[PDB]
């Protein structure tokens, strides 16, 4: 059973990432691992607040765009909110839990935070380019091309909270549950954390940057540029989110942490890969949602596709994974602007009486 | 919105025209982006503006991205001035026969009426198979604005 | 069962404040209870980093103290370090399953999130006093005196996340689990919930504030000013931290958010006023082991828990609960400081014959 406050003395230090001894004392002067503790510190750094952003011009940028440029951004926006909304609660929620050091509880805890500030940053962006915010809200839980993926990404963290307070509740074994049977695997929550881990690092590493390319594209045209500016300090953090992430499952596929994780990890290989497909099928299937209308100066079906299929190499390339699509050059190398951020006159003639014409 | 096309006549803006062009010059091209060429144009629309002007201003864009790290550029943006030099002599991108061209333009005191008094029409149409004019897609930027210039 | 985002789409203004449907889109155009998105931005807006804040005097001045009065700040100091060790992980991880409307969720996790910060500024000041924090940190699990006063807290954090998981996984109901039968109440858990809010407010309002006394007493003497300065910032977002658990724990006393939760407040209110009899009371006896070897100008043991007797009677009275102590005067009124913020010449003899003598 989880306890806020462990009573046992434990070595911090020699605790598994994950499914140890929960952590008691939140201490910072050393780490197991100091990755983390080098991305709260790069974090609480980069602090910022939505209002401190001047967007009142791109009211008027917005309503000057084309019927179907408003129809882009205003998309790139409610599913951006969604995704944010997701990740505002989800890694205190389904992480929490099962954290056992102290340096990556505090990160998770700092990465869901500065997730919040995202939240209400897209809470100031809508309320400032549209009339009625309520119409843009109200339609993220209707819209069919959000909920489809907005219920495939929710259900890894739905999964893993699941089977962790059956973990808790019960203990490991197997049990019954209203003449029902029910067995709890530690070697399956483990499983569910890791795919749930490559979930997430899809999540923020690519259909995020996918999204990036459209709040960045209408900056290169000088257009909805208050956005560009928090977009910017929005990955900025999406940056270190996903680095968070892959240290993780790097960690754990590499067997450093835990020996056993690292068989786990090869027989979710295939699951993860196709995972990971999955997500750049749904993007791609998003930017021809995006572009249904008409196309903008700079971004297509196919430019943005073309990103989609860049990026995804990139990343799963960085977490073990076999590369899916072709090797390709950067689509749009300019969003890499916005992802990181008296003579001296004397003669010597017996020198030159030293050679022969 | 409208643009002044060529010939005179205006259509309903469409950027699907600008990637058609410059999926084109950029097909078989390493490391150039589409994208960069429309975005680093910073193309002001306006109600009429001419279609010959638009382009002018992507092959601009085009030739100013070259580079270490992108060098094909130089070819982008010479195949697209060389589509550009097409319709500024010819009104289209296909090149006339080289019998009726040396006429219009003897006629016009362009050519050396020489031309004419030397090589029969049968001799003229012999030296247009010699012709490829594919060969126009082998030069470099730098080329065809000597050419043009 | 929880779903990190659910398909429903609710009027989240309609919502109650825990229980029901788990939030799905944050949006922050509009709050059900303005207070709490008041409380995020002002909690934003005092956003501090420890290391920006002097303590280098602080050294020298810790050990130049005697053994006595190093005893009462390094003691202090590990308290301190324990409950917001709880208050970092516990809001997200014992409240979060729970809330249903989007300007609490933001909340809580910007509340938990401030509190991590706090578990920074002490690694902060220990690294900075003494010579090895390791052993300042390791004492703070084997001491009788500290381990003792977690179990309290903790009980009622642990007791609301484990019914919440049953209540997750099982819902409501006679259930039977392993040849066990259990059941599953909703009105206990919303039993539950009042109870751990109050236990948190007890924590907030009353036992950190003993030990903000003992912070700025050695201030007032003009030692240890860099800790102060520390403290006097943690003890500002303290502020606003009992002002949540307190506005909560009176909407939901008051049956305005949930009617059902009126009648249940009634039934713990001799719960609630025993647990902070009991809490003041576990204070005093955390000021018998601060002085078991001597005292300080400024501060004793019968001086503490005078402001034990005297900060409890504000705070229960503030959540609608009878007084415990005697009414007092402050007995340590300095502490307040750190918790908020020719002639004229002319004569008229005519007028002086109007005059008889
Ligand atoms: N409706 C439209 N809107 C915007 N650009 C257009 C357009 N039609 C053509 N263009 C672009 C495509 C070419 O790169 C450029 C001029 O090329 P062209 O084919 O010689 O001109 P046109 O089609 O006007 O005769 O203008
Ligand atoms: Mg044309």
């Amino acid at each position: 059973a989880y306890t806020t406050f462990s009573q046992t003395k434990n070595d911090q230090l020699k605790e598994p990432m994950f499914f140890g001894q929960p952590v008691n004392v939140a201490r910072y002067d050393q780490q197991k691992y100091d990755i983390f503790e080098k991305l709260i510190e790069k974090q609480l750094s980069f602090f910022w607040r939505p209002e401190e952003v001047d967007v009142s011009r791109d009211r008027i940028d917005y309503q000057a765009l084309p019927e179907h440029e408003k129809h882009i951004f205003i998309s790139n926006l409610k599913y951006q909110t969604l995704l944010d909304s997701i990740q505002g609660r989800s890694p205190n929620v389904a992480l929490l839990p099962l954290i056992s050091i102290p340096e990556l509880e505090t990160w998770v805890e700092t990465w869901a935070f500065s997730e919040t500030i995202h939240s209400r940053s897209y809470t100031h962006i809508i309320r400032n380019i549209v009339n009625d915010p309520s119409v843009v809200f109200d339609d993220i839980v209707t819209n069919e091309q959000i909920q489809k993926r907005a219920e495939g990404i929710s259900s890894y963290y739905d999964e893993l909270i699941e089977m962790t307070s059956y973990w808790h509740l019960l203990g490991e074994g197997t049990h019954t549950v209203n003449g029902k049977t029910v067995t709890v695997s530690l070697r399956e929550l483990k499983k569910k954390l890791y795919l749930c881990l490559m979930s997430v690092n899809a999540l923020e590493a690519i259909r995020f940057y996918v999204s990036f390319a459209c709040s960045f594209a209408f900056a290169e045209r000088e257009l909805m540029e208050g956005n560009a500016k928090i977009i910017r300090l929005i990955a900025r953090d999406e940056a270190l989110h996903l680095t968070g992430t892959q240290h993780m499952l790097n960690l754990l596929r590499s067997g450093a942490d835990d020996p056993e994780m690292a068989e786990i990890a090869e027989e979710c290989k295939q699951e993860c890969y196709d995972l990971f497909v999955q997500a750049a099928q749904q993007e791609k299937d998003w930017a021809d949602y995006l572009f249904r209308d008409g196309s903008m100066i700079g971004l297509n079906k196919d430019i943005l596709c073309q990103y989609v299929e860049y990026i995804t190499n990139i990343r799963m390339q960085a977490v073990g994974l076999d590369l899916p699509f072709q090797t390709r050059s950067n689509p749009i190398p300019w969003i890499n602007t916005w992802l990181v951020s008296q003579i001296d006159s004397e003669v010597d003639t017996d020198d030159l009486s030293n050679f022969q014409l | 919105l409208l643009v002044t096309k060529r010939d005179g006549s205006t259509e309903r803006i469409n950027l699907d025209k600008i990637h058609r062009v410059l999926d084109w010059a950029a097909e078989g091209l390493h490391n150039v982006s589409i994208s960069q060429v429309e975005l680093r144009s910073h193309i002001q629309f306006y109600d009429g503006i001419k279609t010959s002007d638009i382009h002018e201003t992507i092959i601009k864009a085009a030739a100013d991205l070259i580079s270490r790290d992108a060098p094909d550029y130089q070819y982008l943006a010479a195949r697209l001035a060389i589509f550009h030099l097409r319709k500024k002599a010819y009104g289209q991108f296909e090149p006339p026969a080289l019998y009726d061209h040396v006429v219009k333009m003897v006629e016009m005191g362009k050519y050396d009426n020489h031309l004419l008094e030397d090589y029969t029409e049968e001799e003229f149409k012999q030296m247009d198979t010699f012709i490829d004019h594919d060969r126009d897609m082998t030069f470099s930027y730098a080329a065809v604005k000597q050419l043009e210039g």
